[PDB]
């Protein structure tokens, strides 16, 4: 009631499109009030697994920032996003700390992102020289020379780009079909309480 | 071309200590992980160590984690694998293996495209025997050969006229004696009517017992 | 889950004010921008004002700003529009439209039709708009002074159809509504056919066949 | 071994075999990091799958890799004679990697082929050393049973005899040796020695003599 | 305060070809907050597109939307016959805060056809009640814009006097139009001729049908 905003989750949770996860997007939320219930209350999460807070007391806890990351990754690759997982998503797109204080949002979106339209081309980051540090982002699109040759910027024999597109449009397994993801952080520090319950 | 070789096997008592060696080329060492892993007689592939390319992450498995020690040293593109405590388990053949992108799980997650040729340990308590090595003399083909008898411990390594000679030569498998000896033979296929005029040399090699001979194969 | 249902529609008279709700249902009522919009007959949609029910503050647009209230209950999650000084150029339909903080989609209700008008329900005179004698000719019926909305009207109990335009009715100055319902016939059967058109006006129980004939 | 494996499998020729691979929920079952591993008998393990179904460049669309629960499985059609090897699964585990036990693919159906033999007398070089050996080498030869014999003259030779188990060369086929010891003295009293390959019925026998 | 206006006015195009409805923001506007309507004559407006792109529940492919900043676009890639409505664009937000689009009105285009002019004296039952309604009938013409002028004895009327157009018929995609004048029963009987003049683009000149109070 201090802060006189409604947090913007809307455009986080209900986007028309989801960023790929090498490049995923966050959203600094701030000085605003929300109501949870509508969020853990909701039955179209496939995954909702929190870290450090009970889901369904979220509205009687405030919190300094609260971070929204999102993404869109494959179906069998959901439990990387879990503190001390490891996978290639894990590795090289997006890390969560082993101190992870939030939740893991998680729901089917093939109806979204592989409809028989397409044109949605989502894309993960194949390797990386060392691991992402939590919450490091990587976007380099750098042709990675493994070989004896240089690539002077073209694909080839031990010439390779580091992203490559997840092929959702054909029909496959609930294992690979497109899932969203939203990672609610919730920070605890010394400022002042300002996202909130309500 | 992309490789890895390794080196420094050979014989050793059960307790005491062996170094391997890998050397890589045809591809950054600076920023790649790299693998060992053995296959033991009678057994499959087992994975052994793994060390990242800062060499920040290190993996054992658990039949020789607090004996073995992993390292590399990027600026001579080369990884080691320090083996101490050496049982009867552990005689195996060592390989060198990589994946083909960076990253140190990245071997697990698109495969080990690149191994070695191996590197034999052989832990016992029997003593090195270097081998005594016999020409096979021949009598429009004819085969000759040479033998190389009673030597431990496997392997020796044959070549002819120096490795020139690689058409129509079939090295044999050895047999393992009641004695507990080794006992290898090399036969090569040549032309009839080149016997009077090419020379052929068998070359052994039994790096355990550091024995080099070159013996000429002529007819009777 | 979520729905949005306004009350029932209401005639006022001029000078008079209205209080239309609107019931949410589905637990996103508290964090949501809950608005109200209005169209006039013949006109496009506008934003009235709108409240967060969480914080009870208000906002509103210019031209509605001195009239126009809007309030919040959440204990009921009802929201409620109060127009006071009502006049007829505020005959329009009302709906609430809400977006929660959750989402960007917007639930909306089902509308409320507010007639500002002195006029009481009153059944429907018909006159007769005669073909005239001087290769097609146009017939049609006057429907005048009734109230409220609708009538209906066929011709020749439904046999005739094809050239029928009848014309959405008007709001005239006295509150009453009238339309007119045409047809286009040949000239050459004015004289052998007959064309009676039938007004039904369900409100009044009022049933009135009237047979259109040349002058 | 943590992700079991059949020891053995087979098939026949141009039909289809599959090689499964069991682990458990925190490797095979954890993750979709399968990967498939071909050995020839001498060589390095050559890839060919990784990711459960994705072949490498190089590898004929004949292997197919799968994945279901703890157990993942690779399919080999059009069975050939080179596809006869040893078969390893590979499993991502968690900052580490387990292998299966390995399978020995055995490919029906093949033609069988007689084996080659060269009989050797002992060297002028051996005798001078008080010693002799006999060397009767056996290649090209399939399937891998075979049965060796030693005779001086016509009658059976008992001990000195050491053989190798068969074991395949590098086109697909087996390849085996037996060396008789003898003293010098007892190879120059005998006429001659034969060493009598016996494979799939057919005998194959040959002959070396001092004097000769 | 941030206006909304759309481009352009009207859209008369043909089933099966391509529509694009512009929507012009005055100021830089959140594409999360920018939503599209349909609605047809006697129905609630129908949420198209919120989000800027996302469709709403059973709308079909062939609708998209699009832009960002000030430029906002409905894109509908093939017309079919339901699609020929009013389509209105909106700003929002999680303020109370929101504004409208004036609208765009897909129409169906269709060769011009001129209008059927009728007038219609008031009925003798009608001028016992003290009251005289005149009739003018504009019959299935297009383009929609049409001029009608009463005159009583030349002398041209205005504020007595309400139009209604029906909407685009189904058939012949052509529109018609009926305007009433209404005088007392003094006043009516005060004057002779009545005229009303019509205007419209398929008329070479403007055409007046009249009668004069009395004759036959
Ligand atoms: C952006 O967000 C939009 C809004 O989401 C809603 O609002 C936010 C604030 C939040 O509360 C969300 O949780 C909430 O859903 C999204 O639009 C919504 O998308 C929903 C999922 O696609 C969709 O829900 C579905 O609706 C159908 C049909 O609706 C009913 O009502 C209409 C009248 O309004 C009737 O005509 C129908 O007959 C339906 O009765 C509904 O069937 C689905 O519910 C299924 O699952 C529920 C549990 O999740 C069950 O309660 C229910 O019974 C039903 O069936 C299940 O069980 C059956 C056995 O009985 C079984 O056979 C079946 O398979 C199911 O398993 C579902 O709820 C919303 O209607 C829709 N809202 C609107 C206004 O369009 C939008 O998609 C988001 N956009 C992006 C890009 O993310
Ligand atoms: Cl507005």
């Amino acid at each position: 009631h201090h802060h006189t905003n409604l947090c913007p989750f809307g455009e986080v949770f209900n986007a028309t499109r989801f960023a790929s996860v090498y490049a995923w997007n966050r959203k600094r939320i701030s000085n605003c009030v929300a109501d949870y219930s509508v969020l853990y209350n909701s039955a179209s999460f496939s995954t909702f697994k929190c870290y450090g807070v009970s889901p369904t007391k979220l509205n009687d806890l405030c919190f300094t920032n609260v971070y929204a990351d999102s993404f869109v990754i494959r179906g069998d690759e959901v439990r990387q996003i879990a503190p001390g997982q490891t996978g290639k998503i894990a590795d090289y797109n997006y890390k969560l700390p082993d101190d992870f204080t939030g939740c893991v949002i998680a729901w089917n979106s093939n109806n979204l992102d592989s409809k028989v339209g397409g044109n949605y081309n989502y894309r993960y980051r194949l390797f990386r020289k060392s691991n992402l540090k939590p919450f490091e982002r990587d976007i380099s699109t750098e042709i990675y020379q493994a070989g004896s040759k240089p690539c002077n910027g073209v694909e080839g024999f031990n010439c390779y780009f580091p992203l490559q597109s997840y092929g959702f449009q054909p029909t496959n397994g609930v294992g690979y079909q497109p899932y969203r993801v939203v990672v609610l952080s919730f920070e605890l520090l010394h400022a002042p309480a300002t996202v909130c319950g309500k | 071309e992309v490789q890895l070789l390794e080196t420094g096997g050979g014989l050793v008592q059960p307790g005491r200590s062996l170094r391997l060696s890998c050397a890589a080329s045809g591809f950054p060492f600076d920023d790649y992980a790299i693998h060992w892993v053995r296959l033991a007689p009678g057994k499959g592939l087992e994975w052994v160590s793994s060390i990242s390319w800062d060499s920040g992450s290190i993996g054992y498995a658990d039949s020789v984690k607090g004996r073995f020690t992993i390292s590399r040293d990027n600026a001579k593109n080369s990884l080691y694998l320090q083996m101490n405590s050496l049982r009867a388990e552990d005689t195996a053949l060592y390989y060198c293996a990589k994946g083909a992108f960076p990253g140190y799980s990245s071997g697990w997650y698109y495969g080990l495209d690149v191994w070695g040729q191996g590197a034999t340990v052989t832990v016992s308590s029997a003593s090195t025997k270097g081998p005594s090595v016999f020409p096979l003399a021949p009598s429009g083909t004819a085969a000759l050969g040479c033998l190389v008898k009673d030597y431990f411990p496997e392997p020796v390594t044959v070549s002819w006229n120096s490795g020139a000679l690689t058409s129509g030569v079939h090295t044999f498998p050895a047999v393992l004696q009641s004695s507990g000896l080794y006992s290898l033979s090399s036969v090569v296929t040549v032309p009839s009517s080149s016997l009077g005029t090419q020379t052929y040399i068998c070359n052994v090699n039994h790096k355990p017992s550091n024995t080099k001979v070159d013996k000429r194969v002529e007819p009777k | 889950e979520v729905q949005l249902v306004q009350s029932g529609a209401e005639v006022k008279k001029p000078g008079s004010s209205v209080k239309v709700s609107c019931k949410a249902s589905g637990g996103t009522f508290s964090s949501s921008v809950i608005s109200w919009v209005r169209q006039a007959p013949g006109q496009g949609l506008e934003w009235m004002g709108g409240i967060i029910p969480l914080f009870g503050s208000a906002n509103y647009a210019q031209k509605f700003q001195g009239r126009v209230t809007i309030t919040a209950d959440e204990s009921t999650s009802t929201a409620y529009m109060e127009m006071t000084s009502l006049r007829s150029e505020d005959t329009a339909v009302y709906y609430c439209a809400k977006v929660s903080q959750w989402a960007l989609i917007l639930f909306w209700g089902q509308g409320t039709l507010v007639t500002v008008s002195s006029a009481s329900t009153k059944g429907p005179s018909v006159f007769p708009l005669a073909p005239s004698s001087k290769g097609t000719a146009a017939l049609g019926c006057l429907v005048k002074d009734y109230f409220p909305e609708p009538v209906t009207v066929s011709w020749n109990s439904g046999a005739l159809t094809s050239g029928v335009h009848t014309f959405p009715a008007v709001l005239q100055s006295s509150g009453l509504y009238s339309l007119s319902s045409v047809v286009t016939v040949p000239s050459s059967s004015l004289g052998t056919q007959t064309y009676i058109c039938n007004v039904n006006h369900k409100p009044s129980n009022t049933k009135v066949d009237k047979k259109v004939e040349p002058k | 071994s943590v992700v079991t494996q059949p020891p053995s499998a087979s098939g026949s020729l141009g039909q289809s075999v599959t090689i499964s691979c069991t682990g458990t929920s925190s490797d095979v079952g954890g993750y979709n990091y399968v990967s498939w591993y071909q050995q020839h008998p001498g060589k390095a393990p050559k890839l060919m799958i990784f990711e459960v179904s994705k072949r490498p460049s190089g590898v004929p669309d004949r292997f197919s890799g799968s994945k279901s629960g703890n157990t993942a499985s690779l399919t080999v059609s059009g069975l050939q004679a080179e596809d006869e090897a040893d078969y390893y699964c590979s499993s991502y585990a968690g900052n580490k990697g387990v292998f299966g036990g390995g399978t020995k693919l055995t490919v029906l159906g093949q033609p069988k082929a007689n084996p080659t033999v060269t009989l050797f007398p002992p060297s002028s070089e051996e005798l001078q050393a008080n010693k002799a050996t006999l060397v009767c080498l056996i290649s090209d030869f399939y399937p891998g049973a075979v049965t060796v014999a030693w005779k001086a003259d016509s009658s059976p030779v008992k001990a000195g005899v050491e053989t190798t188990t068969p074991s395949k060369q590098s086109n697909n086929k087996y390849a085996a040796s037996s060396y008789l010891s003898l003293t010098p003295e007892q190879w120059k009293s005998h006429r001659s020695y034969s060493c009598q390959v016996t494979h799939e019925g057919s005998t194959v026998e040959k002959t070396v003599a001092p004097t000769e | 305060a941030i206006r909304m206006t759309q481009s352009p006015g009207t859209l008369s195009l043909s089933p099966g070809e391509r529509a694009t409805l512009s929507c012009r923001a005055s100021q830089s506007v959140s594409s999360s907050y920018l939503a599209w309507y349909q609605q047809k004559p006697g129905q609630a407006p129908r949420l198209l597109i919120y989000g800027a792109s996302s469709r709403a529940t059973g709308i079909p492919d062939r609708f998209s939307g699009s832009g960002s900043g000030t430029d906002f676009t409905l894109t509908i890639s093939r017309l079919e016959p339901e699609d020929f409505a009013v389509y209105y664009c909106q700003q929002y937000g999680t303020s109370p805060s929101w504004t409208f689009g004036q609208g765009t009105k897909v129409e169906i285009k269709r060769t011009v056809a001129a209008p059927s002019v009728f007038i219609f004296p008031p009925s003798d039952e009608q001028l016992k009640s003290g009251t005289a309604s005149v009739v003018c009938l504009l019959n299935n013409f297009y383009p929609r814009e049409a001029k009608v002028q009463w005159k009583v004895d030349n002398a041209l009327q205005s504020g007595n006097s309400q139009e209604s157009v029906t909407e685009q018929d189904s058939k012949d995609s052509t529109y018609s139009l009926s305007s009433t004048l209404t005088l007392s029963k003094a006043d009516y009987e005060k004057h002779k001729v009545y005229a009303c003049e019509v205007t419209h683009q398929g008329l070479s000149s403007p055409v007046t049908k009249s009668f004069n109070r009395g004759e036959c």
